[PDB]
């Protein structure tokens, strides 16, 4: 199963526009709907937008985000999620 | 012919501070 | 002295000690003499006003002063330590203050502070068994032309000799206090043999205006 | 612009009004001699050792008192110059005592220094020198005050840096003397720094006196780990071993100044010190044995277990290499029970966004602040350095603070908004008149201290907090780039567990009792051998053997802060690095490489084998953790105030009381505090 | 024009200087004081100032600084600060008595001239600040403020002038320092008598850091009496810039030690024969003479026959009238011992706050105690002299050059004597 989500994201970078409006429109009703699923909005300067994912027994994996809108940034967490 | 300045021959030790109590009415507000 | 305090049972931060009710009348008419807040300035005053009272300033004193005046105690030890009137040890009744600089030195200030250690009984800066004379060296006290010149508490006894000051002495001795000013039959600072100046009556209210 | 010309030398420099002379001097480039004058401190004029000579000018000024004036030729290499500083320095020198060899400032010494540079080489003074009697000030600071010159660092230091008003200066001429009065004991918790500041060597540190040279010790940059603030620090080192503690500038953190526990707890460091695999519970007292056996039994109890049954506690002095290390393990074990020691509110948003749990505005935006509400929390003995910054603000860029807590000491004026957490609701609704100063305010910040987080209501107040922050935004109409809400912690390790994902607190701990327990570092006592099952093996993996250690079926002995080279987040999510200074005693391993070396000898392999290796798993993980010395910001705290408003909690009636209410309670915090020498005899002159 | 003192006592400002008539409002008026002061006030500041500028008086204070231009400092828009106007009667030279007689036989004198010249200053109170030994003389101050308050010359509206003025009496305690300005402001703001540094000067902030403008008693007692008489009337006495009458204090070895008043820039022999007698033994027993206070380096016998007793004139002989207190010694006298006494008054007197003076001023009484006896060696006087000029211009305060004065007049007058004592004690 899931057990973790890392969003990683720039804090002001033309590439997270899309991960950073994800964030303010469907962050909350993500958040209140799988209560128990830890997902964590990391930020930092310069950085390359990715989603991180961890499963079961520690097996992790990542995605991209870089220079994807809202919309394909909420398919691809629907995708990890289900 | 005759010293004038006799009167602080009585002053006791709280004498200045008297003064300065009485004076306390005079004084203006203070800023 | 020193300017370090060590406890002992008598100057001890529980030494009794506080102002009367009059005395807290003149600290409010002294602190409203100052703008709003700014009453730290008072400290001078009325540390002068708990010596006054008491005789010296046991630490309690100074505690006490630094608590009415919501300043912190060590704003009011170092004006303690700093000022040389403020007595931090028990003085005699009355405190002698015998001027040594230079202009009294001349007009033979040590004839009479060594007439007056030797009828004392005491080197300067001692008190009296009975503890009523405490005998100290001071610097100018003005009034050097009155010289050589004492102050025993608040009175200037000037232009003395060794002859008048053990006179005076023995009358603090016994009862009485001596009447303040020169002893050498000048009123004040006046030439001694006569007047030269102002030996005609003043001049009325409007004389010489614009 | 407004910037006047004058010429240092002939030396054209542009300088704004006010400079004085001094600073117009070392732009150019001079250093003009100098005692008395200190670049954080009020300017005194004492020591007369800076004057310089001005062109065309008949006395010479003060430099570090002059302020400069338009066309001033500034001769620094004069005649009178240089004369003046020989006698300054003949005058210096005629009443100093010749303790040189016996004095701790042996080549430290600015009055050394300053007399074979600036000074004679010979001595004219042929009478009896003064002799001040030393006074007892405290178990940490030795007085031999008949080194002092009378600079009265110390004084300005203790009158506004720290706010003490205990120090001052005694009589008058040459029988002047500084030092309490009384027998005062001059205790804070930021006492030490004075030492620093005495330019000579008439205050230094009792632990520290004859151990060694200044031209010996081997000075490391690390950081300290004592708290949550990150007061860069630099260790000094001779022959394997730390000799003192010193602090480091940075304008953003520390500033020069260091709190009296981070100065004087390296003691601990030296005693109660693991510095060796022991194991053997279960048979009845812990042995020693070696690493590839301790290990062996570990790897074989972790193999056995799976799932929730193992757990492990991060708590107090912990790096960022070594959870990340133990998150890893366990999450390949199948587990996620991985908990830190301290509470935080995991209700709302949590974890989830940085900004949630971070001093958001910075120790350096509280210069810009106009408003501070300090929740719960008693900033002067955690985070001294932070209420250190308060007080400097309050004292020169007019601030207001008000506290919604216990009545406690801060060294400076404050409104004591009453100690109940139901005042948070009244400020939000507006019922209380505070809210009349937060109108006026421009930049309002609302610090939280962890401390009060940590109450069974912890989840409560900072709801509570979050929403009258949302409504303060709001009426206040401050900037988005303005951050209001802040967060204070208390322990080095807790800002980057949470960045890692460690669940905060130890509940779920409670909620399924594991069959395994992972101790690492966690001396807090807040999981007893009474929790868990009958026989859970609890694995200890730490520095000092504390309350921690005797519960245990294996010890394996990391390494302490002054001997690894390991990442720490301070309350502002700032990442920084120490650097080795000392080696680990006897066979105490790196705590991360302790992690992997189990793991490998486990079925379980991690994927690391160097620190750099390590470093990329944690930017993997968390990016920002491996930006040193960068704060990166954050945002979506109307994202985390959403999210909190949903929470049902109410606030309970109790008063909000900050555990550390006295000094007493300052000096005792962590292992390495507990085990210290120097602060045990802190405690028992406080309670005297 | 040439040729000065014999002043008439139709000039002498201070017709109560010995006391023998009533010092109370109710002979203050009968002699003069209080007369035509609402017209003076309503006349106006400026005014006020431009006839203290043309008169030409200068600080009677240590120091002689124009008054005139020393208090239009203070004559500046008004920056929303209160001003005050501190009188500095803290009279501590030693040689100095003057301050004393104005106070405790003519205090009106120096309540009109604070009314006057904090009405020129702009200033809305007056705080005096009296030494703590002059305990008398501030009873009396404080009963002719009163009787002042009662007639309703000052308080609400001064005179009927409009002007709000109010006169404070603030007592120090033991200290020659803190007859210094900034050190005197600080003793009257409750803190130590340390001076501060300047700039800021007291004229930018001052006592409560407002505004503020030290003034000696002579200098705010003579004010009235320069408005009233005209600025003109006062510059008629002296030479040139050196303009006045001058109180002036024999002390010593002379045969009737006075205070006496007398014309700026009248002959020392003049002032010490004609009012003191003359010197005890006739002139030719007269070895030196202080012209200053204590701070004033000697002058010998040889230069005191001709000095004119003016600041230029004592400037030019190498020493300076600053507060004008004579100190006679008559060749019996013991110079080195007596400039030792001088020199241990300014160690026991020195603040300690700066390195120069603190540190310096106990090495050059330590030097001096060793050379009343001669145990010191010759080679040690330009110790003594280079230690004086270090001293000198680095200190915070005029108080090292005070300290540093004297001793460099014994060294540049009286060498001989101390190289014959140097001699003899090395003869044993
Ligand atoms: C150490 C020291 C002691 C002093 N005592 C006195 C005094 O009794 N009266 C006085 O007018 N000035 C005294 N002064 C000088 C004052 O600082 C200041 O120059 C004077 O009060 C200004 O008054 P004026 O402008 O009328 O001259 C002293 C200065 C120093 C440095
Ligand atoms: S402070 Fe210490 S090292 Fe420096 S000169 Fe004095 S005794 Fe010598
Ligand atoms: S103790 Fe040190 S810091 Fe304090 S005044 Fe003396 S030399 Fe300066
Ligand atoms: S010169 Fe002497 S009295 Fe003046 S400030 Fe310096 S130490 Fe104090
Ligand atoms: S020298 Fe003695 S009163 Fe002045
Ligand atoms: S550094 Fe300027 S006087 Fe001390």
């Amino acid at each position: 199963g899931l057990r973790e989500i890392r969003v990683h994201l720039c804090q002001r970078s033309p590439g997270s526009q899309g991960v950073r409006d994800f964030i303010v429109q469907r962050y909350v009703e993500l958040k209140k709907a799988h209560p128990n699923l830890p997902i964590l909005i990391r930020e930092c300067s310069e950085v390359q937008p990715k989603l991180w994912a961890r499963y079961a027994f520690g097996q992790e994996k990542t995605v991209s985000l870089n220079n994807l809108s809202a919309d394909e940034v909420t398919r691809a967490m629907q995708n990890v999620l289900s | 012919t005759t010293y004038k300045n006799l009167q602080h021959h009585d002053y006791n030790t709280y004498t200045f501070l008297d003064l300065n109590l009485d004076l306390s009415k005079f004084r203006l507000p203070q800023p | 002295a020193l300017f370090v305090h060590r406890d002992t049972p008598e100057n001890n931060p529980d030494t009794p000690f506080d102002f009367t009710p009059e005395n807290y009348k003149r600290i409010e008419a002294i602190v409203k003499n100052y703008p709003e807040g700014h009453q730290a300035a008072a400290v001078l005053p009325v540390l002068d006003l708990a010596q006054r009272q008491n005789g010296w300033l046991p630490i309690s004193a100074m505690n006490k002063v630094a608590e009415v005046l919501q300043v912190p105690p060590m704003r009011v030890y170092e004006v303690a330590t700093f000022y040389t009137m403020y007595n931090r040890k028990p003085v005699g009744k009355y405190h002698i203050q015998v001027c040594t600089t230079t202009p009294c030195m001349l007009r033979d200030s040590d004839s009479i502070l060594e007439t007056l250690q030797r009828k004392l009984g005491i080197k300067v800066g001692e008190t009296t068994p009975d503890k009523l004379f405490t005998l100290i060296e001071v610097e100018c006290l003005g009034a050097c032309v009155n010289a050589p010149m004492v102050q025993i508490n608040d009175n200037y006894y000037e232009d003395l000799t060794p002859k008048d000051i053990e006179e005076i002495i023995d009358e603090l001795k016994a009862g009485k206090v001596p009447k303040p000013g020169p002893r050498s039959g000048r009123f004040c600072c006046e030439p001694a043999g006569g007047l030269t100046s102002l030996t005609e009556p003043p001049k009325g209210p409007g004389f010489g205006v614009q | 612009s407004n910037l006047i010309e004058v010429f240092v030398d002939g030396q054209s420099v542009m300088v704004e009004p006010g400079t004085t002379v001094l600073q117009a001097c070392e732009k150019v480039g001079m250093q003009i001699p100098r005692f008395c004058y200190h670049e954080r401190l009020s300017v005194a004029g004492n020591c007369r050792m800076c004057l310089v000579e001005i062109e065309k000018a008949p006395k010479v000024v003060a430099a570090c008192a002059m302020p400069v004036m338009k066309g001033w030729n500034i001769l620094t290499n004069s005649e009178k110059s240089k004369k003046a500083r020989e006698g300054v320095m003949e005058f210096l020198l005629a009443n100093h005592p010749l303790d040189c060899p016996i004095c701790d400032q042996g080549g430290e010494c600015d009055l050394q220094d300053q007399s074979m540079m600036f000074g004679s080489d010979r001595s004219r003074f042929l009478e009896g020198k003064r002799a001040v009697e030393d006074k007892n000030i405290g178990p940490l600071v030795k007085t031999i005050m008949t080194r002092c010159i009378q600079c009265t660092r110390c004084i300005r230091f203790a009158s506004e840096i720290a706010g003490v008003d205990d120090l001052g200066t005694t009589g008058r001429g040459n029988d002047m003397q500084v030092g309490t009065y009384i027998e005062k004991m001059f205790m804070s918790e930021l006492s030490g720094n004075v030492i620093d500041i005495c330019p000579v060597g008439a205050l230094t540190s009792k632990p520290y006196a004859f151990t060694a040279r200044p031209w010996e010790t081997r000075k490391t940059e690390s950081i300290d780990v004592m708290d949550a603030v990150g007061s860069n620090i630099v260790v000094s080192t001779r022959t394997g071993e730390v000799m003192r503690i010193l602090p480091r500038m940075h304008e953003d953190i520390n500033e020069e100044w260091i709190s009296d526990k981070t100065r004087f707890a390296y003691d601990g460091l030296k005693r109660q010190r693991l510095t060796e695999p022991m194991v053997r519970n279960e048979k009845g007292l812990l042995t020693y044995t070696s690493w590839e056996d301790a290990l062996s039994r570990v790897a074989g109890m972790l193999q056995n277990f799976e799932g929730n049954a193992v757990a492990a506690i991060a708590g107090g002095l912990v790096d960022a290499e070594a959870l990340v290390a133990l998150k890893d393990l366990l999450n390949k074990v199948d587990s996620d029970n991985l908990c830190t020691e301290e509470i935080f509110p995991t209700e709302g948003a949590g974890t989830d966004l940085r900004s949630n749990y971070l001093l958001n505005t910075t120790i350096a935006g509280v210069e810009e602040a106009d408003v501070v509400l300090l929740v719960g929390t008693n900033p002067r003995f955690e985070a001294p350095l932070f209420n250190a910054r308060i007080r400097k603000s309050w004292l020169h860029n007019d601030l207001k603070v008000a506290l919604i807590g216990s009545p406690v000491d801060l060294t400076y004026r404050y409104d004591h908004l009453g100690d109940s957490p139901k005042i948070l609701q009244d400020i939000a609704s507006g019922r209380h008149s505070f809210c009349e100063v937060l109108k006026d305010a421009k930049k309002p910040m609302v610090v939280l201290g962890s401390s009060a987080l940590q109450r069974d209501d912890g989840a409560a107040i900072l709801v509570a907090v979050s929403n009258m922050v949302q409504k303060i935004r709001v009426t206040t109409g401050v900037a988005a780039e303005w951050k209001v809400m802040n967060i204070l912690h208390r322990i080095a390790s807790q800002v980057a567990a949470l960045d890692l994902g460690y669940k905060p607190g130890v509940e779920a701990i409670r909620k399924n009792p594991p069959k395994m327990l992972f101790l690492l570092g966690a001396d807090g006592g807040c999981i007893t051998r009474q929790d868990l099952p009958k026989d859970c093996f609890i694995v200890y993996q730490g520095h000092h053997g504390d309350v921690g250690a005797p519960m245990a079926d294996v010890i394996l002995p990391g390494a302490a802060y002054t001997e690894k080279s390991a990442t720490y987040v301070n309350t502002e999510g700032r990442a920084q690095q120490t650097k080795v200074a000392v080696t680990p005693p006897g066979l105490a391993r790196e705590d991360w490489k302790i992690i992997r070396a189990l793991s490998e000898i486990a079925g379980i392999t991690l994927p690391y084998d160097t620190l750099d290796q390590v470093r990329n798993r944690l930017e993997e993980v968390s990016p920002n953790l491996v930006r040193y010395d960068d704060i990166e910001e954050t945002n979506y705290f109307q994202q985390a105030s959403e999210l909190a408003k949903l929470v049902n909690q109410e606030v309970l009636a109790d008063p909000l009381v900050p555990p550390q209410l006295t000094i007493k309670d300052f000096y005792m915090t962590d292992s390495i505090s507990r085990a210290s020498q120097t602060m045990a005899k802190c405690v028992k002159a406080v309670t005297e | 024009k040439t040729s000065f003192g014999s002043l008439k006592d139709e000039d002498r400002i201070f017709t109560n200087l010995y006391g023998r008539h009533d010092w109370r409002l109710k002979g203050a008026l009968r002699r003069g004081d209080w007369y035509k002061t609402k017209e003076i006030l309503l006349k106006g500041p400026d005014w006020i100032l431009g006839e203290m500028k043309t008169s030409g008086l200068r600080g009677r204070g240590g120091a002689g600084f124009p008054t005139g231009l020393k208090w239009s400092f203070m004559n500046k828009p008004s920056d929303g600060r209160p001003k005050y106007l501190v009188v500095n009667a803290d009279e501590g030279e030693p040689g100095t008595c003057k301050d004393r007689e104005i106070m405790r036989h003519d205090p009106h004198k120096l309540v009109e001239g604070c009314l006057v010249g904090g009405r020129a200053m702009g200033a809305r109170a007056a705080y005096i600040y009296i030494r703590g030994e002059f305990y008398n003389e501030a009873s009396n101050l404080q009963v002719a403020i009163r009787e002042a308050y009662e007639a309703g010359l000052i308080g609400k509206n001064a005179c009927g002038s409009d002007y709000d003025f109010d006169v404070f009496v603030v007592r120090g305690a033991g200290a020659y320092i803190c007859g210094e300005e900034t050190a005197l402001i600080e003793s009257i703001e409750g803190k130590q008598g340390k001076p501060r540094l300047k700039p800021p000067f007291p004229a930018d902030v001052g006592v409560f850091g407002c505004p503020t403008t030290v003034a000696n008693v002579e200098t705010v007692a003579v004010s009235p009496t320069i408005c009233r008489r005209g600025g003109t009337w006062f510059a008629g006495f002296g030479r040139e810039r050196n303009s006045g009458t001058k109180l002036f204090n024999i002390s010593g070895h002379v045969n009737h030690p006075c205070t006496v008043e007398e014309e700026m820039s009248v002959p020392l022999k003049e002032l010490i024969e004609k009012h003191a007698g003359g010197v005890t033994g006739g002139w030719d027993n007269l070895l030196a003479v202080i012209p200053g206070g204590s701070s004033t380096p000697l002058i010998p016998k040889s230069v005191c026959e001709t000095v004119l007793m003016d600041f230029d004139a004592l400037v030019q002989a190498q020493t300076g009238l600053g507060t004008a207190a004579v100190i006679v010694m008559d060749r019996s006298t013991d110079i080195v011992k007596a400039i030792a006494r001088l020199i241990e008054f300014y160690k026991h007197e020195s603040c300690g706050q700066c390195t120069p003076c603190r540190e310096g001023v106990d090495w050059m009484n330590k030097v001096m105690a060793r050379f009343v006896k001669g145990d010191a060696r010759p080679a040690e006087i330009d110790s003594l002299w280079e230690i004086s000029k270090q001293i000198e211009g680095h200190t915070i305060c005029a108080l090292g050059d005070g300290a540093a004065w004297p001793v460099q007049g014994l060294i540049r007058h009286f060498r001989p004597e101390l190289e014959d004592r140097m001699q003899r004690f090395a003869q044993q």
